């Protein structure tokens, strides 16, 4: 939840998801073109493209910042994402705010 | 053909597909299948590198290239 | 996370600038200011405040009701935490990395 080894897990929050469409360098990484959040099975422009399985309803993505892991859709939930850094050393995780 | 999945004996069009299999010209079968002939050798989808290398560039029950 | 009945909601930002579209926050950052501030009460503007001797990251605290003391270079955020003075929530911003 917060590091997994050498892998820092770095929660971000944003007003939506437009927002981060101006986030450098990471919006590059996303399919903005994609309905849920995903994640990346590997550094490439437009990765994320993995559905995350029953994500938090405020969920907007998943970018590991190295390496590969397996890559489907809703198969892995969040947690069990957290566990498939594979030697990313940053996971960041894009959530978007909600008043309580 | 430029709009198709790379692999030799595959016409799957991927005008329709994700960007990120439109950019490197494989389907999604092809990109996760174990080997693959592609310009008449035997290929494996590297995650890593999103390409297709010979399969000896691969260790053992690996998708990416050493 | 919690002083008695205070929250205490860290949030984590990709900039300074991705809080200037959030709604309720942004009115009450005081973006002529560099430093993270904290507010003395509730107004717009009103985190004008100087945090004292702030860590790396922090980009400013926000009370969501209620008055304490406000002056400059005088509060650290660990004792900001206990002068929530009714305040329901505080918020602590936070930049990445
Ligand atoms: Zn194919
Ligand atoms: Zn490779």
């Amino acid at each position: 939840e917060e590091r997994v080894g050498d892998m820092r897990i770095v929660n971000i929050t944003f007003s939506d998801i437009n927002s981060i469409k101006n986030f450098q360098p990471f919006s590059q990484y996303f399919d903005f073109t994609l309905t849920g959040p995903r994640y990346n099975g590997n550094i490439a422009q437009f990765a994320m493209i993995w559905k995350i399985k029953n994500p938090p309803h405020n969920l907007l993505g998943v970018f590991f910042d190295n390496n590969t892991r397996d890559d489907e859709d809703d198969k892995y939930t969040l947690e069990e994402l957290k566990q498939m850094g594979n030697g990313a050393k940053n996971m960041y995780i894009f959530w978007q705010y909600e008043q309580k | 053909g430029s709009r198709l999945c790379q692999v030799d004996r595959c016409t799957v069009n991927l005008t329709e597909a994700k960007q990120y299999y439109r950019r490197h010209r494989v389907c999604e079968v092809h990109a996760k299948a174990s080997a693959a002939t592609v310009a008449g050798v035997r290929q494996r989808f590297c995650q890593q590198c999103s390409r297709f290398h010979e399969l000896p560039e691969f260790d053992e029950a690996k998708r990416s290239c050493r």
